[PDB]
DNA sequence: GGGCAGTCGCCGTGTACCTCTCCTAGAGCAGCATGCG
RNA sequence: UUCAAAGCGGAGAGGUA
DNA sequence: CGCATGCTGCTCTACCTCTCCATGACGGCGACTGCCC
């Protein structure tokens, strides 16, 4: 909620909706960091902040499409930010209706199950779900990230393997 | 350059379903359907000729063998035998071919209907317990209401509610032209056959536009489920299944106990009750009997092949010889203990071993000390090739009867087999990357790990019964990329944080500090002067001063001393303008307005090996 | 011990896919990094952070 | 120590099944009638002509056979109008029966029967607070065995109950349709105007709509029925068949309620329903005589033996038994029959094996040494079928409650995921003969303890409102108790009073703890912790070659070793006439004689041994009582796990670092710390359809020199030393292909080695039973004898384990300033970060004990005399010896437990003393030579083609995920690519890296392996179209789908990689 | 006999914190403030 | 219709290694030991 | 010219780090 | 002197239904359900 109250002042400060995505988020994100890094420390141990921030980005990146104006976005679909902005300033260059959009706060099991790839997610939890999913949308999998070439047993694209 | 780019999924038709199975022979009639539960044969060992084992369907049970024997012999390829019609060929196709199970009555896939999400009341517009009466034949539904005024269409009728619309129908006095038809059957299959994706998008489209309130998400879920299947150019309609494939008979194999007792599959089990109730119901059918033992027999098909797909999702669990369930298809994918997560994700591996560790001192940090009876197991191919190569020995036979008899020249050519070659040392709680490392080998005597005292606290090891496992790198790349990247001499800071993480922790830091510190009491030959700090220690080794004395060195460098006094004092102005400054631990002579003429520290023997120590070890 | 290995896992697969491809993105925008004090004391100083 | 018999749970359960268990259940089943009731059995269930055993337990243990009985029961049959009356025995069963020690022997193997403890039968209240409402109550009342009940109080006033899991319902229809007017419930309640809300609310029921509202609420969907309800309601609570509170649950209620029924009557009545809704509301209404109930209390909890649990087991075959005689009799019209051809005892058999072989309650016995063996039969599990499971145990349940005292020991449990839920008795508690735990005090008079008045046992509840005293107090004369304040407990609290005012005391300091934690002298100076390691510690011990006594002992150690059962003791009073390596024999006073024979290197549950030595020597004067012969793990009379030997406390050159430990080489030669191993072989002659099997010398593609030590039938000889792979027995199969047989004989696994010491064999045409289809059976038995090396795991009483690093010739160890080189050298970092005092303590009093050849004994918690009485006592034992021995370096005051000791190698003295003793250290079954395991290429799994796993079977080492994540962080990529497919499952690579590696080539790139193929069949066959797809180079052409099970190189793919030639 | 009431003046924090934190459930405190202004009146009513 | 409290059911809950035990019911059919005149 | 006879799945109980 | 009957080993196949096998775990999230306007 407190994600709704920061957007809600900043649209209806600032004019344009972006920005008050990237503020809100913003926001929420230093809260966040700031609040596991004083729970760690309260004991006696250190970390450094690149690997919080690393895994707070994965949480606060989506947005929730609200009244698409043209594209092939229905009401209810988690897409990224960048997604959703270049689309509707590729479609909105011509003169065209933009599209509305709420950011979202996801999740650490909720946001690895949102993946392009269902061979990552079956792996993970919920195979019959996933899988039915799946099967009635028609979907490929590229083969792209970890875990899916180890699992066909090709070489991983970090490391050695990255070229 | 690779084989495939991507993999895809979608619904099965009953023509794929058909074609992975139904191969073709040299003749005019095709193979592969399975028509009778029998498993194998009692007397002898031998599969049946249709049945979940068969030969003329998955392929011959021994390579270059026909069932009655009378071909053999890898000269006959190609080409199918006369008595019986078994193709002759490798017995690992046998893991391949499938076959299918033709249905006497269309089912439904229990992974469409009972869902957290239900794809077919979503399509169908009804709630899921009005789809799930209308199958297992709780109910009755209306395909047609026409000519009538109180029914409409897919509504819910009852026994007695079709009875008293049988008492009507069938008086054909007038106003009932147009029977209508129910059926409590599934009729599903017409009820989704119906559909007609187009205009009930368009439809919903339409009636999105306007109103909205604050429920309109169901329609927008129907509009998501209706434009996945126009884009995928598929057929609601297949979700109710009409054949079923057969997997692989050596995916669900039959293995002999100890005592000669059988110990056979769950999948066996669960094939066979399809297999029986399928052919009772056909053979009902056959006879024409009565309708209302047909639609028990139908729904016991259902619930078998329910069953089959997933056990006790919907219904009741079936048990089998004891009160636990049997394991289903879904089991063998969706657990933890599942093929995703237990073979695909993480397996077992050749050229491995584990042992118990213990301690070695005069060891370097890179270096591992291996008991001899492990070496020789783990590099037995690399001891074949030495010994073919160098004292020519003759053929592989030859040299594993030598390594077997244990000939004094084994040792000999394994240690210069295992010199060079880097080694993996894992742990059992890996929690971060430190804890596998490669080291090099060094053959001990025993049957226990030497490990470097200074890696414990990366490991988290200890020497109260810990254990460790050791692999090895086969090709070039992987020893040239585990000399380069995780040899242990290479590992100093952390990861987590930039702080160092091989420091001596618990027995030499008390040494050391036992070593530096200081005693008022035991101060033989205190107020010594000596030159440089060689001398020192010289006259340390051969007793003449104490450890822990404080004597004046001379020393030109840089110092660091604790509880210091930062302003000089004691200065005396001297003849000819040199100056002796007089510390508290330093004595400094310097010339008039010029540089530094001598130096001289006051400190303990001790200090003086440490810094020595120190030094030594980096100049040189 | 089942709580830690649990909160791994799911740690490891959110975050499994981050791996380094660009060297610039060409951008102005960061945070703002300060000393952590509670109040009259300091926790961790700027030096270290 | 008044300790009685320390195993008594199982013989008290046995003794109670035997008496007055069997008759119970028999006599509750048996008029069966058929529907005509013109048929009748009787089962005179009184005399059971128990047939005895036609093995002894030896026979038994060395045949591999069961140690049992057979039960016969008389019945009769009785056929009505016409006078017909026949008489006969028929057979039951076969029971198994309980030797002397409290075991059984079941097929060979020694199991014993856990106890469990389980929660009570009765009713329990509790207070449930809802987010925003008030406090609501609810009551549950359970029995031994039926359907439960429960009442509960809404936020409004209401009380509804609930059957089973049925919906709920208000507690006005069940209370008309049992069958009372309105009178009477309104006279026995006590607040009526509480339940006329209810009445108002829910309206008045008649007891003919009671009845229907009862019967649509339990079964909807049938229509109605008076008679329907009647009959549901006497099947649900009132038939003794299906419903059983049980003598507990009687005496539960009675206990709780107030009530005075009958302790006969075992079912549920009218007044218990109206008395548990009575005290609902008082406790709704606060009125001060109300209380709710904690569930963890001891006096709510029960304990489970062997008795209940065959008594259940009996029960449930004797209904299967009913059925199938019910079934049968009404087969026949004309009569034709007798009892013995009406019963058929097949389903109470199977019960009663299922039971003793195959249930999660039996299990097989702990043997290491007569330690375990005792503490196996005294645990307490709280899981099984009938109490917790592992998912739904939590923080509650493995907690200490302050009931638990003296009853079960605080210290010993596991540690991992089963610490809390088993337990272990303590020294002085016994079970009543309700299942409540009991513990032992003495009577205080004003202030006086009496010591001659019998100590009286009382259960947890029992001991709540008086004021009992710890067993550490000090008296006087045995007498008045000394001081002015005293420490009591007072309803589960700590207080302090005047010594005028307590009740009871405890019996000894020792009353508290089990009986593995009494061994340990010194205890009240060390952790918990590292005592409860020390106590788990001591049960892995191995039995050595020659035992011997601790010289700092602490007093019980004679009375652990008599359960075993392996100590001989003279009833004479006489002469010993003749003594021999397995037979004594002693002479009374004209008395006739008496004798014994002894075990001779015998082999437990986990291949120890188990001899049995004389003591005395001929013609020697023996009192009653006196010690005869000693088993394998007892010095005369008292247990010796461990050995006497010389410690210093000091860090060596890196050889002490992180728990190691540094020994002599005397330890090796003088055969200190050296055991003996016995295993166990066995192969079976079967037959088959293409013919029998045949145990002959005459093997095929074998050579003489490989035939030395058979006897001419293919049998190895008794004495003979065999080494690895060596034959042990021949055997030929008839394979179907001349000569048609194949040599499978088996022979010694891999690394081991011994003597022959046992051959014995069995056959048909001799008397000797047999599995089917089997012709005979060889068993052989191989010794060895084990010493201690580099890897080995040793341990002391105190926590200390360590694992030996090096064996140092005896010039190079420390030296004291007489010449004795030292035994071992322990790290002092190891000392003050895990407050392990007490070893200290011990070493130095075992110096002054060697010292002065005294063996010493003291018991825990000595402090209670003194202020310091440890420090006091061994600073007086060194100082005394010091002046008796005459030497001035024993003891010095500067330093009291430290002594000068020098340098093997330099002869130069260190700069600080030192502190040495003598260590009582132990040798664990956790040896090297059972953990070090390699592999390059063996058997591959049928279905996924990867390597095996399992030390016995050649298996592969896993590479589980976490080492995957480890590898990617690394940025490997080729490391992880060859672990996942050459050296796992790709079929074809496997044979190409091997030739690859031994030709000196390069090795080729890998293909897809196996698992992902299996993987795509067990989709596909789901109904899922999946597939992996080529995607088109040019614009308009279409993705081309690859065959992946298809190879197209038409080259050799063996099933394992094999060396070319 | 009774029960007295009082007041006590009376923090660490573990695992359940940080998995709470990072799977962004919901706790039970903290009313937060929605608007800017300026004054904040505690209004101590009858 | 709108809006619920309240309730029912499914999902999830550390890694590596070692030791021991046991593993489908019922019915049908054929050949050998036992008490009696 | 041929290889070739030693490997098997599940359930329960306990232990070491 | 010989004749009639119970016990044991092997073989061969087929499956559905209950009095329901339990009623001491805890959190999260989605889909019915009765009740009050
Ligand atoms: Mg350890
Ligand atoms: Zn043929």
């Amino acid at each position: 909620d407190l994600l709704e109250i920061y957007y809600d002042y900043f649209r209806e400060q600032l004019g344009e909706d972006y920005e008050a995505a990237l503020e809100s988020l913003r926001r929420v994100q230093a809260l966040l960091v700031n609040e596991v890094q004083s729970v760690y420390q309260s004991q006696g141990i250190d970390i450094s902040d690149k690997h919080i921030e690393v895994i707070v980005r994965q949480m606060t990146s989506k947005v929730r499409i609200d009244d698409g104006g043209d594209t092939i976005m229905l009401p209810g679909e988690l897409h990224e930010l960048r997604e959703v902005y270049n689309s509707n300033n590729t479609m909105a260059l011509t003169g065209m209706a933009p599209a509305q959009f709420t950011p979202v706060l996801l999740g650490i099991t909720k946001a690895s199950l949102n993946t392009n790839s269902f061979i990552s997610a079956a792996s993970f939890q919920e195979t019959t779900r996933v899988l039915t999913e799946a099967a009635i949308e028609g979907k490929s999998d590229w083969l792209r990230g970890l875990k899916e070439n180890v699992i066909i047993g090709r070489l991983i694209p970090a490391g050695t393997g990255f070229k | 350059e690779q084989r495939f780019d991507y993999v895809k999924i979608a619904l099965a038709s009953p023509e794929r379903i058909r074609q992975w199975g139904e191969r073709t022979l040299p003749n005019g009639q095709v193979v592969g359907e399975v028509t009778k539960p029998e498993t194998i044969n009692y007397r002898t060992l031998k599969p049946e000729m249709d049945g979940l084992f068969c030969e003329k369907i998955f392929g011959p049970a021994k390579d270059w063998e026909c069932h009655c024997g009378k071909y053999k012999r890898v000269r006959h390829r190609g080409i199918v035998c006369e008595r019986c019609g078994v193709e002759v060929t490798e017995s690992r196709v046998r893991r391949h071919r499938m076959g299918f199970i033709k249905l006497a009555a269309p089912v439904a896939h229990v992974w469409y209907l009972k869902g957290i999400p239900s794809y077919i009341a979503i399509l169908l517009d009804m709630p899921l317990r009005d789809v799930e009466q209308i199958v297992y034949f709780n109910s009755y539904v209306v395909l047609n209401p026409g000519n009538h005024s109180e029914l409409q269409y897919k509504q819910l009728l009852n026994e007695d509610q079709w009875m008293e619309i049988e008492d009507q129908i069938y008086a054909e006095e007038s106003d009932l032209e147009g029977i209508e038809v129910g059926i409590g059957a599934e009729a599903l299959q017409q009820l989704l056959q119906d559909l007609n994706l187009n205009e009930e998008s368009e439809k919903l489209r339409q009636e999105i536009a306007e109103s909205k309130g604050q429920k309109r998400a169901k329609l927008i879920k129907r509009l998501r489920v209706i434009d996945n299947f126009i884009g995928t150019e598929s057929r609601p309609e297949w979700m109710v299944l009409n054949v079923i494939p057969v997997i692989p008979p050596d995916l669900r194999p039959m293995v002999q106990l100890d005592g000669g007792r059988f110990a056979t599959s769950d999948l066996n089990d669960l094939y066979r009750r399809v297999i029986n109730r399928n052919n009772r119901l056909a053979r009902l059918q056959e006879i024409l009997a009565p309708e209302i033992i047909v639609r028990n027999e139908k729904r016991m098909l259902q619930e078998a092949v329910d069953a089959l797909i997933d056990n006790g999702r919907r219904g009741r669990t079936v048990v089998g010889a004891n009160n636990r369930p049997l394991k289903s298809l879904s089991d063998i994918i969706e657990g933890k203990q599942g093929r995703f997560r237990q073979n695909l994700l993480g397996k077992r591996v050749d050229y491995s071993g584990r042992s118990v560790i213990v301690v070695g001192p005069n060891l370097k940090i890179h270096q591992c000390g291996l008991p001899r009876e492990m070496a020789i197991e783990l590099f037995q191919p690399f001891v074949i090739h030495r010994l073919i190569k160098n004292h020519s020995i003759n053929n592989i036979k030859q040299a594993k009867k030598l390594i077997q008899k244990n000939d004094p020249l084994i040792w000999d050519v394994l240690e210069e087999v295992i010199e060079g070659h880097p080694v993996m040392l894992n742990r059992a709680p890996t929690l971060h990357r430190l804890g596998i490392q490669a080291f090099e080998p060094i053959l001990v005597e025993g049957r226990a790990i030497q490990l470097h005292p200074l890696v414990c606290p990366a490991f988290n090891a200890d020497f109260d019964g810990d254990q460790m496992a050791v692999h090895v790198p086969l090709s070039i790349e992987a020893q040239a990329e585990a000399r380069m990247l995780m040899l242990a001499s290479g590992n100093i800071l952390s990861p987590a944080t930039g702080q160092p993480i091989v420091t001596p922790s618990q027995d030499m830091v008390l040494g050391c500090y036992y070593l530096t510190a200081e005693n008022p009491g035991a101060q033989k030959g205190a107020g010594r002067y000596f030159a440089n700090l060689e001398d020192a220690i010289r006259a340390f080794e051969q007793g003449s001063v104490d450890l822990h004395a404080w004597v004046w060195v001379r020393f030109d460098g840089e110092v660091e001393s604790e509880g210091e006094s930062d302003e000089p004092e004691s200065v005396v102005a001297a003849d000819d303008g040199t100056v002796t400054k007089t510390y508290r631990f330093r004595r400094i002579r310097e010339t008039e307005d010029g540089q530094r003429l001598s130096q001289y520290v006051k400190t303990t023997p001790g200090r003086i090996l440490f810094n020595n120590t120190v030094q030594t070890a980096l100049i040189h | 011990t089942a709580d830690s290995g649990y909160l791994t896992r799911r740690l490891v697969d959110v975050s499994q896919d981050v791996i380094i491809h660009e060297v610039d993105c060409g951008t102005s925008r960061g945070l703002f990094v300060e000393a952590m004090t509670d109040g009259d004391r300091i926790l961790i100083p700027i030096s270290q952070r | 120590f008044h300790l009685p018999d320390l195993v008594a749970i199982q013989r008290n359960s046995f003794r109670w099944f035997l008496e007055e268990g069997l008759i119970e259940e028999l006599e509750s089943f048996s008029p069966i009638t058929d529907y005509t009731g013109k048929l009748e059995l009787h089962f005179l269930g009184k005399q059971y002509k128990l047939k005895r055993p036609k093995y002894d337990v030896d026979e038994a243990k060395r045949r591999d056979g069961t140690y049992s009985v057979q039960m016969y029961v008389p019945t009769r049959l009785i056929n009505k109008e016409t006078g017909e009356i026949k008489e006969q025995e028929v057979f039951i069963g076969d029971l198994p029966l309980m030797t002397d020690r409290g075991t059984f022997i079941i097929n060979g193997a020694e199991r014993v029967i856990v106890n469990q403890i389980v929660r009570s039968p009765g009713v329990y209240y509790k207070s449930e607070r809802d987010k925003n409402g008030r406090l609501t109550h609810n009551a549950s009342l359970i029995p031994n065995r039926g359907a439960w009940l429960k009442f509960e109080t809404d936020k409004n006033g209401l009380v509804w109950v609930r059957i089973d899991k049925t919906r709920k319902l208000s507690a006005q229809v069940l209370l008309k349709a049992l069958g009372l007017s309105d009178n009477e419930i309104y006279d026995k309640l006590r607040h009526p105007e509480y339940y006329q809300k209810t009445i108002d609310k829910e309206g008045q029921f008649s007891e003919d709509e009671a009845l229907m509202e009862l019967y649509r609420k339990l079964r909807p969907g049938e229509p109605p029925t008076v008679s329907g309800g009647q009959q549901l309601l006497e099947s649900r609570f009132f038939d003794p068949k299906r419903y059983d509170l049980g003598r507990v649950g009687r005496y539960k209620l009675n206990k709780k309620l107030g009530l005075n029924v009958a302790d006969t009557v075992r079912t549920l009545t009218s007044e218990d329903i109206l008395a548990a809704i009575d005290y609902l509301i008082n406790l709704e209404l606060d009125l001060g005589g109300c209380e709710v109930d904690d569930i963890d209390h001891l006096g709510n909890r029960r304990v489970r033996s062997v008795g209940e649990l065959l008594q259940n087991q009996v029960r449930v075959g004797l209904n299967r038994l009913e059925r199938i005689i019910r079934e049968r009799m009404t087969v026949s019209d004309s009569d034709s029959l007798s009892p013995a051809s009406l019963v058929n005892p097949k389903p109470l058999v199977a019960a009663i094996k299922e039971f003793f072989g195959s249930s999660q309650l039996s299990q097989f016995m702990d043997q290491t040494n007569p330690l375990a063996e005792l503490t196996h039969k005294r645990r307490l599990s709280a899981l099984g079928p009938g109490g917790l499971t592992r998912e739904r145990a939590g923080f509650a349940v493995r907690d200490i409650h302050p009931s638990h005292y003296g009853r079960i020991c605080p210290i010993e449990t596991p540690e991992g995921p089963n610490a809390g839920l088993i337990g272990s008795l303590a020294t002085h508690a016994r079970v009543n003969d309700y299942g409540f735990i009991e513990t032992p005090f003495w009577r205080v008079e004003e202030g006086r303890v009496r010591k001659d008045l019998a100590p009286v046992y009382m259960t947890a509840d029992q001991e709540d409102d008086l004021r009992v005293a710890p067993g550490d107090v000090a008296t006087d004369d045995a007498g008045y108790i000394l001081g002015t304040t005293i420490p009591v407990r007072y309803r589960q609290d700590f207080t302090t009073t005047t010594p005028e005012r307590v009740d009871y005391v405890a019996l000894s300091p020792v009353q508290i703890i089990s009986v593995a934690t009494s061994l340990i002298p010194f205890l009240e100076h060390d952790d918990a912790n590292r005592a409860l390691m020390g106590s788990n510690m001591q049960r892995q011990a191995v039995p050595l070659l020659r035992p011997e006594r601790p010289l700092v002992g602490t007093g019980l150690e004679p009375q652990a070793a008599r359960d075993s059962g392996m100590v001989i003791t003279s009833p004479v009073d006489g002469t010993i006439s003749y003594v021999d390596a397995t037979h004594i024999e002693v002479t009374a006073d004209t008395g006739e004689k008496y004798g014994y024979a002894l075990q001779k290197y015998q082999r437990s549950n986990q291949d120890t041994c188990l001899n049995q030595r004389p003591i005395v020597f001929e013609g020697d004067r023996v009192q009653r009582g006196q010690v005869i012969a000693d088993g394998s793990a007892t010095e005369k009379g008292e247990l010796a796990l461990g050995q006497n030997i010389l410690v210093a406390y000091m860090p060596w050159e890196g050889y002490n670092y992180e728990d190691a430990i540094l020994i002599s080489e005397r330890l090796v030669y003088d055969d200190v710390y050296t055991s003996i191993h016995i295993e166990k072989f066995e192969i079976e002659a079967r037959q088959t359809k293409l013919g029998p099997e045949e145990i002959t010398r005459e093997i095929p593609n074998v050579g003489e020199d490989a035939l030395r030590q058979l006897d001419e039938n293919g049998i190895i000889r008794v004495g003979a030393w065999v080494e690895s792979g060596d034959i042990l027995v021949g055997k030929v199969t008839p394979k179907g292909e001349a000569r048609d047989v194949r040599d499978n004989s088996l022979r010694v696994p891999n690394g081991e080695k011994g003597r022959v010491v046992d051959v014995r064999l069995f056959t048909r045409e001799q008397g000797d039973e047999l599995p089917p289809g089997a012709n005979m059976v060889v068993r052989v038995y191989v010794a060895q004898k084990r010493k201690i090396q580099v890897g080995d795991k040793m341990a002391g009483r105190h926590g200390n384990k360590g694992i030996i690093s090096r064996i140092l010739p005896c010039e190079d160890m420390p030296y004291l300033p007489d010449g004795t080189p030292l035994d071992i050298v322990l790290n002092p970092l190891g000392v003050p970060s895990r407050m392990n005092v007490g070893q200290v303590f011990e070493c130095m009093l075992g110096w002054a004990g060697q010292l002065l050849d005294a063996r010493f004994k003291v018991t825990p918690f000595d402090e209670m005399y003194g202020a310091e009485a440890s420090r006091l006592t061994v600073n007086a034992k060194l100082s005394e010896a010091r002046e008796q021995t005459g030497q001035p370096w024993v003891f010095s005051d500067d330093e009291p437990g430290k002594i000068q000791v020098y340098d093997g190698r330099t002869g130069e003295p260190f700069d600080r003393p030192v502190t040495v003793g003598r260590a009582y250290m132990l040798k664990l079954v956790h040896l090297v030579d059972d953990k070090i395991h390699a592999r390059s290429t063996g058997p591959y799994s049928l279905v996924t083609q990867q390597p095996l796993g399992g030390k016995a079977q050649q298996g592969g080492q896993r590479f589980g995920e976490m080492e995957v994540w480890a590898l990617e962080a690394y940025g490997a990529a080729y490391i992880l690519q060859e672990l996942l497919t050459v050296k796992s499952d790709d079929m074809q690579g496997r044979n190409e890296a091997l030739n690859a590696i031994v030709k000196g080539k390069a090795i080729p790139r890998p293909g897809t392996p196996e698992s992902f193929k299996v993987l795509m069949r067990e989709l596909q066959s789901l109904c899922l179209d999946i597939a992996v797809y080529k995607a088109s180079t040019e614009d308009y052409e279409e993705d081309k789908e690859v065959d992946l099970m298809a190879d197209v190189n038409q080259r050799r793919t063996p099933s394992r990689p094999t060396y070319e030639s | 006999l009774v029960l007295l009431v009082f007041e006590r003046a009376k923090i660490i924090q573990g695992l359940p914190r940080i998995e709470e934190l990072l799977e962004a459930r919901k706790p039970k405190e903290a009313c937060i403030l929605a608007r800017r202004p300026g004054v904040a009146h505690i209004n101590y009513s009858d």
